[PDB]
């Protein structure tokens, strides 16, 4: 009893007519008599199954020795879940049935396919007298609505040919009667004949929903609900108290609204009483589907219904109801963090009292097998009286098997680890020390979780694939893992550290010698200036050692740590002081060389040695550790006197406020940067204890200085905060308060100072605070953007490439080009060190050799093998993501990617402080030649050239070949060097402000008719303004050539807004000049979320064609402002712009397909439609990791690239395809048809290409699937779409599988998928 | 919140692009509250309940 | 008896006292609380409360 | 103004009532979606014969009882504005009654 | 582990015996979960 | 979109009516300038509303007598633009007719 597909749709009412049973007309109470409610009361006894073992439903036969015997009083038989199936109670009540599907749900599937207002349908009941049905002699409409007096007026007029209903069931005479395959085709038509906006709002997408009703296949007339099914008790909560908030209030209603009915229909009523009570029956019905239907009020208790009779599949709209809710897992545990240092990195440890009874299958089993307990029962005396032989079987069971540990928050994937059981004394778990960062979990009681794998290839995946020996270089990060802190750092920096004066200097000793001579007597861990013996191993050919020694210049501690190190390691790494950085770049360079479990051993080692000497090193502060600085009241005297001298010039009248502000600002930076200065040259050479010298500079002995030269967690701030001031910092902004704050911690606070610290650190919780609802719903909807991800292909097979053009500012690189080389795979068309070749096959990886190959060459950027582009029409392939993960391999087909994606984001952006604290020249820093690229040169009468242009790339070859210097020159700069000009750095090359963008005009002669008026453009107190465009509100033309010449023998003159130009009229200058100087809530943020819902910018930019002249009228029109002379004239098409900035279209901007920014950043709907995919790819893509490095969190681009693949669903296609007019498509559905347009070659069959931004949530919300896309949903109106449209799953997405359960697609088990592969077709 | 007369900003924040208002509200021991707002097109409205 | 007894036992100001050491039967009655039936702007949290 | 600004005004409005209320169901959803296009309604007529002039609105209309039956021009289609703003928050904010209960 | 009475049987049978095998089909909570779902008023049938 | 535009569109009808009727009178000023503002409204339904959006027309109301009695609000509003052409067209005639005879000599 396999299964493939599943499809939800409306049945046909034959088979529930065939399952026609059960008495459920009277509500007796229910009765003692046979321990269970009895017939035809509340829980009547037609659906019952047995309550115990073997039994009937009165106290009669089918006992377990007789089978296959039909019941005398009920209908049910000997077997039990497959009776049930027929057994159901259809029973026919309220021929007015509920449309809730109309109602509640948005589209109505019984109103508009019958021409039906929503008015209509929400006014169903408490009706007038009947529809009249269509007959031979009807007159009026067959949907005709009439009151009681007309319609008794037209049942005295009609007469013959005439058959009505009394209730809403006539509507249900006409569903029994409609054949109907004509109206829905005269409806197309319609909708094909005129478009307009009286089609688009809401009848256009109701009439796609007729179409595909239509074309269904389903009967309209399975839409009739006759019956009224009831479902078993067995099968749903057993309750013989019985009623206590659940269904048992609406049941009995519904019951006692019934038995009203059929006692009134019976004795015969009038009409009036029995519709009121067919209306209050129709009231129980439709509140117990659904409840609301935006009326009746929720009262509160139990004289108010909560639970309804379809509300077992969503009871709370939260996160737990019914699709598959958190379930409490056996075999399992919660436990208490400690540490215990003295295990390798894959032991651990666990409870006596959990590990008890986590084993207790495995111990009777083992008991079972050895032939000591015979019984379960003798291995429960064996277990629970605790003797020693369960104590052996623990200690066996114990010593090998994997046991998961995770954390109840886990917004990582590094949480789910395995590790290895120990019997260790207490009933507190502890947490491997290498471990405990990476869950971002410290000792403040966080409280863990134990889970027991419990299968053959669960317990191998716990072993081969999640633990801590194979998860390394933290793909979350892409950047070093686990290098203890404060206590492995502060001990091999105490250990080798250099320091004169010791004990027995200059020997010359062996290497474990020196361990031989340091354990007993005479001899300091400081040694410094020392030179004995060392033995170093290199490695040049394929994994071969190389024997050497030497005589070197080292420590005691460096050459004990020597042992520790393992054969083949360089010895610069060594040399240093040996804080965290250089661990961390030692573990790089250990694992870049020696592998995996070597690397993993030296850390063990390093985690060893380092908790075995912070014991013998020794950390200490006190009252005599916190140096105060001398030079510290002097500063503070001075600094004081200066603010008062300041000030009473600012009382003076000389200073305004803000100038008060920003030298406040300064002058207190400066006061506390020279407490800080005093502090540290007090603080750098007080021990002056050395050997033949008698005076040296030498590190002290306070431990405040070693741990900030050591540099794990103790930074230079919290320094200076400590010894010297604590500083000036506000609330709201984190500004600096004039008020003088000069305390210390050595010496008493005031109180106004101490509370403006507890300003700063409620300000600082407070920002904090919201770090738990950033990350607990932006990681959800990253998660459920990206869930239909089946990794599927390998050879991929695309030509089109991403330019990867870093975003290089400055002389020294911040976002360099190595990391961009590793992980993603180059394209056909890279170069060798030389000239103008190639140097990939098109299959080659890419780490630090192809590295050092892609470094050496000259080139600015490559085009990289990736996503998106093309994608081989079969899932998504593996050369777009390469190596991220521990293993160096290529991430092959069926494994999740974008769910490691999706948590590689905002991983710990968390809004660390006050929401990331959120020149006037162009100053260079590298040297080089600079030629102009795509810059438009105009040669200027002063003897210099500006830059009238926006664009402004350059290419350098001084040591590398890839480019160190863009530096984008604003538009209207004036240039200091010429064009191929060599620069020595440090020399401004553009002498204008980067802040004021004014335009260059780019012909000479005489100046537009634009003369001033008192007041409108001109300000007098040569400098005579003509032209001001933001007073008046553009009235300016083109210029002429020399007197009166026209612009076309070889991009309109323009003139910035609030300016007073030193030109006037009847100049006659050159072509050239200049005109004159006048032109944090968003940065705070992540801006992920608001990308996902696909955001609107303030003002968009103007788009244009090649044929991009731009012109202007007068001031204002009887249109809107700027009619635009571009696109209008060579091809219709216009835009409609109310107000945006100032127009920068000139003739150094070059105007095409994509036109450049204008007037603000433009929406990416057109930039996709319009631009290209990859353009707004990589756009979008460098505007979060801008936001990142502002924060100071780096993140990985092939996560955010696929995230924004993510967000490049629904598109639009073009209107020359199959049924296919305007409508929002699916991007895989529409690429899936290239073969079939390619084929049949033609371009009515399918579009050619589409793609539109349209949002990620609404992408994640509304997906392929109704199961998916469900969690942040209302389930009722998603089940009706899919019940009407007919819509089937085929069991594909990850969700889908996660919620049902089969061998999901990702992972080891897609091969398995794949078997189903083997299974279903061609076997 | 004391029972008189309070005024708040209100920086826009639904309408404007950074106009200031100064509205004015009244909330009472019992009953519903007053609201006397501003206007970027200077008129005085009442919003109670 | 139905509004003294249902406010005195089932009410926001009026919770499980954390009776254990002699300062917290101090500090729970000497305590000022926003949260509650009236004069409370938003129940979650507040940026300028 | 268009039909999508005055919108946005109004289901901010609307989640500027959820949020000063606390209101988690939908049949105490129902009279804050009232109470919000009952709020949030322009006093320019300009604006108002904009609202009828922009897209997403139709002339004819489902529901007969809510039309008035007055000289006045401005309540008929105060009120026809009403209907179509109530109609369009409560389609608009059946979702956004799940996001503020997700949200916090 | 977490969901089924037979399954959890099963698989203190399959741990006390040392067999360590999976399930042969469905949990039967999905089929909870469209019997919820055959409260509407769809009637659900499966398709193999 | 703009009450400018129909105001443009009814200039220029105006103009034209002045041009080929040449009218010297000022008490004979009935058919041809009704006839252009009833000409001048536009037949399709949006636009109806595009003219009531913009500025240059209000609520208030001159004469009560030019009220229809229907149930049809699109008939009310294209009532109030014909009252507002007509409101422009009978205070631009004289200053037209003073410029169309000053125009010839």
């Amino acid at each position: 009893e396999e299964f493939d597909a599943i499809k939800i749709a409306l049945a046909s009412p034959d088979m529930i007519r065939s399952w026609s049973f059960g008495e459920v007309k009277k509500p007796e109470t229910i009765n003692y008599r046979t321990f269970k409610p009895e017939r035809d009361g509340l829980f009547c006894a037609r659906i019952f199954g047995p309550v115990k073992d073997y039994e009937c439903l009165c106290g009669k036969y089918k006992r377990l020795k007789h089978r296959g015997v039909i019941c005398e009083k009920c209908g049910v038989e000997v077997t039990q879940t497959k009776v049930r199936r027929e057994r159901m109670g259809h029973i026919e009540l309220a021929s007015p049935t509920a449309h809730i599907w109309f109602l509640k749900s948005l589209p109505s599937r019984i109103g508009l396919l019958l021409d039906m207002p929503l008015r209509d349908i929400e006014r169903v009941l408490y009706f007038e007298s009947y529809v009249v049905i269509e007959g031979g002699m009807t007159n009026l409409e067959r949907q005709q609505i009439l009151t009681e007096e007309q319609y008794l007026d037209a049942l005295e007029e009609f007469g013959d040919e005439f058959d009505a209903k009394m209730g809403a069931e006539a509507i249900q005479a006409l569903l029994k009667s409609m054949d109907l395959e004509q109206e829905c085709e005269q409806l197309r038509e319609e909708l094909n004949e005129t478009n307009s906006e009286t089609k688009r709002k809401k009848l256009t997408k109701r009439i796609k929903l007729l179409e595909a009703f239509v074309q269904s296949g389903n009967k309209p007339e399975w839409m009739i609900l006759t019956v009224l099914p009831v479902l078993p008790p067995d099968l749903r909560p057993l309750v013989p108290r019985f009623a206590t908030s659940d269904l048992n209030d609406l049941y009995r209603r519904v019951i006692n609204r019934n038995n009203r009915l059929k006692r009134l229909l019976d004795l015969a009523a009038p009409d009036i009483i029995v519709r009121n009570e067919k209306r209050m029956l129709q009231e129980a019905v439709d509140a117990l589907l659904d409840n609301g239907r935006r009326g009746r009020a929720i009262t509160g208790s139990n004289k108010r219904p909560l639970k309804s009779l379809a509300d077992m599949i969503k009871g709370k709209q939260g996160r737990f109801r019914q699709n598959l809710l958190g379930k409490r897992v056996d075999y399992s545990g919660r436990s208490v963090i400690t540490v215990g240092p003295y295990l390798r990195l894959h032991q651990c440890g666990l409870p006596k009292k959990m590990a008890l009874e986590l084993f207790k299958p495995f111990i009777y089993g083992k008991l079972e097998l050895r032939g000591l307990a015979t019984t379960i029962k003798a291995a429960k005396k064996m277990v629970e009286r605790e003797e020693a032989v369960v104590w052996d079987i623990l200690d066996e069971v114990i010593r090998e098997h994997p046991v998961l540990l995770n954390r109840a928050p886990t917004l990582h994937r590094l949480g789910i680890q395995a590790f290895e059981p120990v019997l260790i004394e207490g009933k507190a778990i502890q947490l491997h020390p290498l471990v405990c960062a990476a869950y971002n979990a410290d000792f403040d009681g966080d409280q863990m979780a134990v889970h027991v794998p419990l299968t053959l290839e669960a317990q191998l995946e716990a072993r081969a694939l999640m633990m801590s020996t194979n998860n390394i270089l933290s793909p979350a990060n892409g950047e070093p893992i686990i290098v203890p802190s404060q206590d492995v750092v502060l001990g091999l920096y105490y250990m080798t550290r250099d320091c004169v004066n010791a004990k027995g200097e200059g020997m010359v000793l062996t290497g474990p010698k020196e361990a031989e001579r340091l354990y007993r007597s005479g001899l300091a861990s400081l040694h410094a200036r020392v030179k004995v013996r060392i033995t170093e191993y290199e490695k040049d050919a394929n994994g071969e050692l190389v024997a050497k020694t030497s005589l070197k210049d080292t420590t005691v501690g460096r050459a004990i740590l020597w042992m520790i190190v393992p054969k083949g390691l360089p010895y610069s790494i060594v040399n240093q002081a040996l804080g965290k950085k250089a661990i961390s770049k030692m573990l790089n360079t250990c694992y870049r060389i020696l592998g995996l479990k070597p690397t993993v051993i030296f850390a063990d080692q390093i985690m060893y040695t380092g908790f075995a000497y912070a014991a013998r090193s020794g950390a200490s502060v006190g009252i005599d550790d916190m140096v105060i600085p001398e030079k510290k009241h002097e500063i503070i005297s001075e600094a004081e006197a200066e603010v008062a001298e300041i000030q009473e010039q600012f009382q003076s009248g000389l200073v305004t406020a803000g100038e008060r502000y920003n030298k406040v600002i300064d002058i207190w930076a400066a006061a506390n940067d020279r407490v800080s200065k005093a502090m540290m040259d007090n603080l750098q050479t007080e021990t002056v204890i050395n050997r033949d010298g008698q005076e040296e500079k030498q590190v002290s002995f306070n431990s405040i200085y070693m741990m900030a030269d050591s540099g794990a967690r103790g930074s230079a701030a919290q320094i200076r905060q400590l010894a010297g001031m604590r500083g000036l910092m506000a609330k709201p902004d984190g500004s600096i308060i004039e008020t003088p704050i000069t305390a210390n911690f050595r010496e008493g606070l005031n109180v106004l100072q101490y509370f403006i610290s507890t300003h700063g650190a409620r300000k600082g919780l407070a920002d904090t605070a919201l770090k738990t609802a950033n990350s607990g719903y932006l990681t959800r909807r990253l998660v459920d953007v990206a869930q239909d991800l089946v990794v599927t292909e390998d050879d991929c097979g695309t030509h089109e490439g991403i330019m990867m053009t870093p975003v290089i500012e400055g002389g020294d690189v911040k976002e360099p080009l190595r990391d961009r080389v590793l992980g993603r795979v180059t394209a056909e068309d890279v170069l060798k060190p030389g000239t103008a070749d190639i140097l990939v096959p098109r299959n080659t990886l890419l780490h630090e050799q192809w590295c050092d190959l892609l470094e050496e060459n000259s080139v600015d950027a490559v085009k990289v093998r990736s996503v998106v582009s093309c994608d081989t029409d079969f899932g998504v392939c593996a050369h777009c993501y390469g190596r991220d993960l521990a293993r160096g391999h290529i991430i092959n087909k069926g494994e999740a990617i974008g769910v490691i994606a999706a948590q590689s984001i905002g991983e710990p952006g968390t809004q660390l402080t006050m929401r990331t604290f959120h020149e006037s020249s162009i100053q260079v820093k590298n040297k080089g030649s600079i030629k102009l690229s795509n810059v438009k040169s105009v040669v200027n009468s002063s003897g210099k050239l500006v830059i009238t242009s926006r664009n402004t790339e350059l290419k350098l070859i001084d040591e590398f070949g890839r480019t160190k210097e863009s530096y984008k020159v604003p538009y209207g700069a004036v240039l200091a060097k010429g064009d191929g000009e060599q620069v020595a750095g440090g020399e401004t090359v553009a002498n204008w402000d980067p802040h004021t963008m004014p335009v260059i005009t780019e012909v000479s002669g005489f100046v537009r008719f634009t003369d001033m008026i008192d007041g409108q453009t001109i300000t007098r107190q040569s400098s005579l303004v003509v032209l001001d465009s933001a007073e008046r509100t553009r009235p300016a033309l083109k210029i002429v050539d020399a007197q009166g010449n026209d612009v076309l023998i070889p991009a309109q003159y323009f003139l910035p807004g609030k300016a007073i130009v030193q030109l006037e009229d009847g100049v006659q200058i050159s072509s050239g000049d200049t005109l004159a100087r006048i032109p944090d809530i968003t940065g705070g943020l992540p801006r992920v979320a608001d990308l996902f819902e696909a955001r609107r910018p303030k003002e968009p930019a103007i788009l244009a064609e090649i044929s991009g002249i731009v012109s202007f009228g007068k001031e204002t029109k009887g249109k809107r402002r700027l009619v635009i002379t571009p696109v209008d004239g060579s091809d219709p098409y216009e835009e409609m712009i109310p107000k945006w900035r100032q127009l920068n279209v000139f003739e150094g901007e070059r105007v095409e397909r994509g036109d450049v920014i204008s007037d603000g950043p433009e929406a990416p709907h057109d930039i996709l439609r319009l631009r290209g995919v990859h353009a707004v790819t990589r756009y979008i893509v460098n505007e979060v990791q801008d936001v990142y490095r502002l924060q100071g969190v780096k993140i990985n681009d092939k996560h955010i690239e696929v995230i924004v693949r993510q967000m490049l669903r629904k598109a639009t296609i073009v209107n020359a395809g199959s049924s296919d007019f305007l409508e929002g498509e699916q991007v895989e559905y529409s690429r899936v048809k290239i073969a079939n347009r390619e084929l049949e070659a033609n371009g009515k069959v399918g579009a050619t290409y589409s793609r539109d931004l349209l949002g990620i949530t609404k992408a994640s919300l509304a997906t392929e699937s109704f199961i998916s896309a469900a969690s942040f949903q209302e389930t009722t109106r998603v089940l009706t779409e899919a019940a009407v449209a007919g819509k089937r799953d085929e069991l594909r997405g990850l969700k889908e599988n996660v919620i049902v359960g089969r061998l999901i697609p990702a992972g080891t088990g897609y091969a398995y998928h794949q078997d189903r592969m083997r299974r279903r077709a061609a076997g | 919140r004391s029972p008189g007369v309070f005024f708040d900003s209100d920086k826009g924040k639904t309408h404007s692009s950074g106009k200031v208002l100064y509205n004015a509200r009244i909330i009472p021991y019992r009953g519903s509250w007053l609201d006397f707002e501003f206007d970027p097109k200077d008129n005085l409205f009442v919003r109670i309940d | 008896s139905a509004a003294v007894k249902e406010f005195f036992g089932s009410s926001q100001l009026s919770q499980f006292m954390d009776q254990n050491n002699p300062l917290s039967e101090i500090t729970h009655k000497r305590r000022i609380s926003a949260l509650g039936p009236g004069g409370l702007t938003r129940e979650r949290a507040g940026f300028e409360v | 103004m268009t039909y999508n600004n005055v919108f946005d005004h109004a289901y901010e409005m609307l989640k500027e009532n959820i949020r000063y209320d606390d209101i988690r169901d939908t049949d105490d959803l129902h009279d804050a979606i009232h109470m919000a296009a009952d709020n949030a309604v322009p006093h320019y007529y300009a604006d108002i014969f904009s609202v009828m002039a922009s897209e997403g609105i139709d002339l004819e209309f489902e529901d007969s009882g809510l039309m008035p039956d007055t000289k006045d021009v401005i309540r008929i289609l105060q009120a026809r504005i009403y209907e179509q703003l109530t109609i369009d928050l409560w389609e608009d904010a059946e979702d956004l009654l799940n996001e503020y209960l997700e949200e916090v | 582990k977490s969901d089924d009475v037979n399954g959890r049987t099963k698989m203190y049978k399959n741990i006390v015996d040392g067999n360590h095998q999976m399930e042969p089909g469905m949990p039967e909570s999905f089929n909870v979960l469209l019997k919820e779902i055959r409260s509407l008023g769809i009637n659900i049938e499966l398709e193999d």
